[PDB]
């Protein structure tokens, strides 16, 4: 850095480093969540505060002094194994399930098992959403929940059927330190951001417990 | 002479064992933390400084063991240096434990207000402040500590030549800045951590609660016995009790034993704050493989 | 297109003060260092002041140190020069020049149109031996200039710049370190040298090459120019 | 029925290649890496005076 | 129906001819060559400033400038010698898995999960880096980018197809098809007339850029191929796979010459590169290390023990004076 022109080059580098540091700070309050689920599962209408912005679609709603970024990876039509590691550091996985699509239930269950047991997501918690309660309650009366799940043995009431569906999904965890925050949401449920926020709060606390040395 | 013989026959071995184990643990902690190529978290930095402080405190122990054995034979300069190092490291350890508790409280209770997208949250400012405050507290040790030649026992030990008021004031400062303030900060922070954890949802909260309770109980049990006896000595000196040879010997022996326990706490520090965390154990395994 | 326009010149009395404004339009003015270069009536170029990008670093010539002050207004894309006490030696045409410094850049590419100022009535020395050189089109030419210190640095870069000033127009950069052809110039120009002797050679001289050629050193401040060599047709 | 029509066509093109012995091919690799062996700073450490790093 | 039998017998004929050529293994001809010894290489530079994980990196043809792409949406150009940051280019999408440096040094390329290859012009009259063109047409993520000229770039995507673009017009000049899985990497031959690509179907094929035809296909890997590099003389290439092995193929022989597997290696290779001579073969694994192989004898000649996370990219300068490696720990290191 002896030369006059080399000194100015060093000055420019320090200007770049300052801007890079500033950009990182401005992107520190952002929580990155991954959206997953089959088609027509309501993964595009979870929180009505969308503010969106083929490929990867992002949604960047903000709520309670925290910037939430939702990434939807539908439309890739590729092998997940080769880009799943790109999301290795996401705070949590938001998994959506439609209770009114019996034929699509099995595909969703396979998706959950693969995502839950992926080597990269061995520690990322999952926020499972079971959408469209009203349709499920209307459809169960006409069609019992036996065709989709031949092993079902309990009654044919809404409370038991929903509980059994939740239990099956939770049975794929097969790992500790990873928790699933299951919730039931309807079409006219505005308080979906609240569910994600409080669920994320628990995930953040657990992560800090690991870093701080309390676990 | 009973107290002197007990010191002679007890202090050497205990201090040697403390030196060995404290070195082998705190040095290992410091090396494992310094092996990190990437940044270090706030609690990691505080633990590193605590390990350094404990290492220095245990390093100065064998000189004190020799002093207890026969006499000081290193002159007044080493008396001053050893005393300053001892007090600086003791205060640094106390304040670093308090800072660790505060950092844990901030990271757990106010988790959603301090969220950061995995940057290095540098905290060296508080470390520098702690070390400077410790030097400020130790200043009197630099000023006053000397090596008197007792004409009653024909011995030579590293003792303060303070006036009686000065000795009492130094004792009160020890009690306030070493025990009361750190203990209160730890109690508040960890009680709030427990309150937040009881209402959380997960499988990792149980170990966190148990570790928090163990840490608080360990600090209290290890340090209270010495400070209570120090308060007893202050009460005796200020005229609240009657002086006698038997009580003097009992006080001396109790001070020796409680100080041994207090230094055993700094010996145990790695087992509580360092070796119980999964992160530190993983780092230890990685370093050992290297 | 890149454009630098200066204003604020005119006639002033001795001991007064004036302000020169250079407004940029058409490039990232925030990212370019800016220079002030003045040319006294038919005398030659002289470096005045320099303000870095972000205003971190500022330099002045020994002649104007204290009297002049250079300021930059990034949001408005303007460059200022405040002159406090003006002597009769400050009369000249003031030029606004841009410079960007990074590995492999051209730090004197564009020059302003210039504004005329009139007032009523150690350093590296670079010399150009010849003042005039008659020549006709189609004939090769060579222009050389020496220096006191060796411009070659430990970096391996020879810090020397060649500028061409046409009659009635502002100077234009041709070679920025020792042989690097500035963007937009024809490839007929060439540069060579070693340490303290340098030469600029033009092949197949054209009718647009008539002007004055200046050789400048950028090794260390204050920047210094050559006397100038004129080509006569 | 039509997807595999081009698949067989490619294999016919790929199967008609004038190949050479691995002995000759392996030897050619050995010869090149030996000829251009003095110009490889990584294979043999370069003097510290000529190292830009 | 009959065509299926025709396909199978053609494969048998290819295998029959392939076996006929094999007379002696590569390790059987180069047994008497004295080893290269222990290659000890020490870090010389540590370029820091990237926040997220680094996914790609390329060397300038002048062997001094570097370009690195990170998941934080920044494309930084470094001065290797002084560790200065020449440029910092923000990206529209932070999901980037590749980056390339033009041979002339005037342009730089970027791409990733957005399915678009972005080209940024560095030598602009305005002094800032501007996105010159955005190439679209791939229906899946972008895996690799490589410049042929100032106006020609070859791209690889997860669509199971490659492409050749004309940057000026922006259209897709030629499309290469034949793979049955995601294409993860490609390397241009020194003469820029042939290039090979490694896909997730555990195969690689040699493509004639002028003709748009699959000249040859190479198999042998048990899993997906993650990296690929040409031999310096252009008559062979090496491939890295999740099989935890690297293999050397020969175009003229049309076979696999050697394997670089070790019993202690359990993880896959993320990057592969050669030295200037072609004797060392540097590969980056998921175990946070890079192993240097004696490409002629398949012996571990050294290890580049650095970085705290997976090594994602490798690079060797055109003059062979240094090796750069990037990892998920957001640090680039230059070795010599
Ligand atoms: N009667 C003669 C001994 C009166 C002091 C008493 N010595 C012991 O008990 C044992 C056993 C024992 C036996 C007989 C003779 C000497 C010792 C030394 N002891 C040590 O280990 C080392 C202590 C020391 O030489 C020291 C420490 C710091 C600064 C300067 C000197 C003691 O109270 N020492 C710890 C205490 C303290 C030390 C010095 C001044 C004031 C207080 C303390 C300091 C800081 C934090 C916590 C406690």
């Amino acid at each position: 850095t002896l030369s006059a022109e080399e000194r100015a080059a060093l000055e420019r580098s320090k200007a770049i480093e300052k801007n890079l540091k500033e950009d990182g700070i401005s992107a520190a309050k952002d929580v990155k969540l991954l959206l997953l689920g089959a088609d027509n599962s309501g993964k595009s209408t979870i929180v009505k505060q969308m503010k969106i912005i083929t490929g990867i679609v992002e949604t960047h709603f903000t709520f309670k002094n925290l910037h939430f970024r939702l990434f939807d990876v539908g439309g890739q039509r590729s092998e997940r194994k080769k880009w799943i590691h790109c999301f290795e550091d996401v705070t949590a996985i938001i998994f959506c399930v439609d209770l009114s699509d019996y034929n699509r239930m099995h595909e969703s269950l396979m998706l959950f098992d693969s995502i839950c047991n992926n080597k990269f997501f061995i520690d990322t918690s999952i926020i499972l959403f079971l959408n469209k309660k009203d349709l499920f309650g209307e459809k169960i009366k006409k069609s019992p929940l036996t065709i989709c799940f031949p092993e079902y043995t309990g009654p044919n009431t809404y409370e038991d059927a929903a509980a059994y569906i939740q239990a099956q999904f939770e049975s794929k965890n097969r790992s500790p330190n990873k928790e699933i925050y299951c919730h039931m949401t309807c079409a006219t449920d505005t308080n979906n951001a609240q569910v994600i926020f409080d669920a994320v709060t628990d995930i953040i606390i657990a992560n800090n417990l690991r870093g701080c040395g309390l676990y | 002479d009973f107290s002197l013989n007990f010191d002679r026959a007890f202090l050497p071995a205990l201090y040697s064992l403390l030196f060995l184990l404290g070195l082998l643990g705190n040095g290992a902690v410091a090396a494992v933390l310094l092996s990190r190529r990437t940044a270090l978290s706030s609690t990691d930095t505080f633990l590193l400084h605590l390990a350094v402080a404990d290492t220095l405190l245990v390093l100065t122990l064998p000189l004190w063991a020799v002093d207890a054995a026969v006499q000081w034979v290193f002159g007044s300069g080493l008396c001053k240096v050893a005393g300053a190092l001892f007090n600086i490291n003791f205060y640094a350890g106390a304040l670093l434990l308090a800072c660790i508790s505060f950092d844990r409280y901030l990271n757990i209770v106010h988790a959603t207000q301090l969220y950061r997208r995995g940057p290095p949250a540098r905290v060296t400012l508080t470390c520098l402040a702690v070390w400077g405050l410790c030097l400020l507290f130790a200043l009197p040790d630099f000023i006053f500590l000397s090596a008197h030649h007792d004409e009653r026992l024909n011995a030579t030990h590293c003792q303060y030549n303070f006036p009686q008021v000065g000795r009492t004031a130094l004792r009160v400062l020890q009690l306030v800045a070493g025990f009361l303030l750190p203990l209160l900060v730890m109690a508040y922070c960890y009680a709030h951590i427990l309150a937040v954890l009881l209402v959380s949802r997960g499988q990792r909260r149980l170990r966190a609660m148990r570790l928090v309770v163990v840490v608080v109980v360990a600090f209290a049990l290890c340090w209270t016995p010495y400070h209570l006896v120090v308060l007893v000595d202050i009460l005796m000196d200020l005229g609240a009790l009657a002086r006698n040879c038997g009580r003097e010997s009992r006080v001396d022996v109790a001070k020796s034993v409680t100080s041994g326990l207090g230094y055993m706490h700094c010996c145990l520090n790695p087992l509580l704050y360092a070796f119980v965390g999964v992160k530190f154990r993983e780092r230890m395994w990685m370093l050992l493989l290297r | 297109d890149v454009q630098l326009v200066e204003s604020g010149g005119g006639l002033v009395q001795p001991g007064g003060s004036r302000k020169l404004s250079c407004s940029a339009s058409g490039f990232a003015f925030s990212s370019f260092g800016m220079h002030w270069v003045r040319q006294a009536p038919e005398k030659g170029l002289e470096w005045v002041a320099y303000i870095s990008s972000g205003s971190g670093t500022i330099y002045y010539a020994d002649t104007v140190k204290g009297r002049f002050t250079i300021s930059r207004d990034d949001p408005k894309n303007t460059l200022f020069l405040q002159m406090t006490s003006l002597r009769s030696e400050d009369t000249a045409m003031y030029y606004c020049v841009r410079s960007i410094y990074y590995y492999g850049s051209s730090p004197f590419d564009f020059w302003g149109q210039g504004t005329t100022l009139t007032v009523s009535s150690s350093d590296i020395v670079m010399t150009q031996a010849t003042s005039s050189v008659p020549v006709t089109p189609g004939e090769s030419v060579s222009i050389s200039c020496r220096s006191s210190k060796s411009l070659l640095h430990s970096n391996g870069n020879t810090y020397l710049y060649w500028f061409l000033q046409r009659p009635g127009q502002s100077p234009q950069l041709l070679i920025y370190r020792m042989s690097n052809l500035a963007s937009g110039v024809p490839d007929r120009f060439s540069g060579s040298g070693s340490g303290t002797a340098f030469t600029l050679t033009i092949s197949r001289l054209e009718a647009e090459d008539v002007g004055v050629y200046y050789c400048m050193q950028h090794l260390e401040y204050p920047l210094t120019f050559g006397a100038g060599t004129k080509l006569e047709l | 029925i039509a997807q595999a029509r081009k698949l067989v066509e490619q294999l016919k093109m790929e199967a008609n290649i004038d190949r050479i012995k691995v002995s000759k091919a392996a030897a050619d690799l050995m010869a090149y890496c030996e000829a251009h062996a003095k110009e490889d700073p990584l294979l043999t450490p370069v003097p510290a005076s000529e190292n830009p790093f | 129906d009959q065509l299926r039998q025709e396909a199978e017998q053609l494969k048998n004929q290819i295998r029959d001819a392939r076996k006929a050529c094999a007379d002696a293994t590569l390790s059987q001809i180069t047994n008497n060559i004295d080893p290269v010894g222990r290659i000890q290489m020490r870090t010389r530079r540590t370029l820091r400033g990237h926040l997220a994980k680094i996914y790609a990196m390329h060397w300038g043809t002048d062997s001094r400038l570097l370009v690195s792409a990170s998941q934080d949406g920044k494309l930084i150009i470094w001065d290797s010698y002084t560790t200065n940051k020449v440029h910092a280019i923000p990206l529209r999408s932070s999901w980037v898995m590749t980056c390339a440096y033009a041979p002339s040094g005037n342009y730089v390329a970027c791409g990733g999960l957005d399915n678009i290859c972005s080209i940024y012009n560095l030598k602009t009259r305005e002094g800032n880096v501007r996105v010159s063109r955005e190439l679209a047409g791939h229906t899946g993520y972008l895996s690799c980018c490589r410049f042929l000229d100032d106006n020609q770039i070859v791209t690889s995507s997860g669509d199971t197809t490659c492409a050749l673009w004309d940057i000026e017009t922006g259209q897709q000049t030629t499309t290469f098809t034949g793979h049955t899985g995601d294409v993860m990497s490609l390397s241009l031959a020194p003469d820029t007339r042939l290039f090979v690509s490694g896909a997730c179907d555990a195969s690689a094929k040699l493509w004639d850029v002028r003709e748009g035809m699959c000249r040859q296909t190479f198999t042998g890997h048990e899993s997906d191929i993650n990296a690929i590099c040409f031999f310096p003389n252009g008559n062979a290439f090496a491939t890295g796979s999740d099989d935890a092995t690297c293999r050397l193929f020969d175009l003229r022989a049309d076979q696999e010459l050697m394997t670089y597997s070790h019993d202690n290696i359990i993880c896959g290779i993320t990057s592969v590169s050669f030295s200037k001579s072609g004797r060392l073969l540097l590969a980056g694994y998921d175990d946070f290390n890079c192993n240097v192989w004696d490409a002629l004898k398949a012996d571990r000649a050294g290890v580049l023990a650095g970085h705290d996370n997976r090594v994602s990219c490798l690079g060797v300068t055109d003059d062979g004076m240094a090796v750069a490696t990037g990892s998920w720990d957001s640090f680039l290191k230059i070795w010599n």
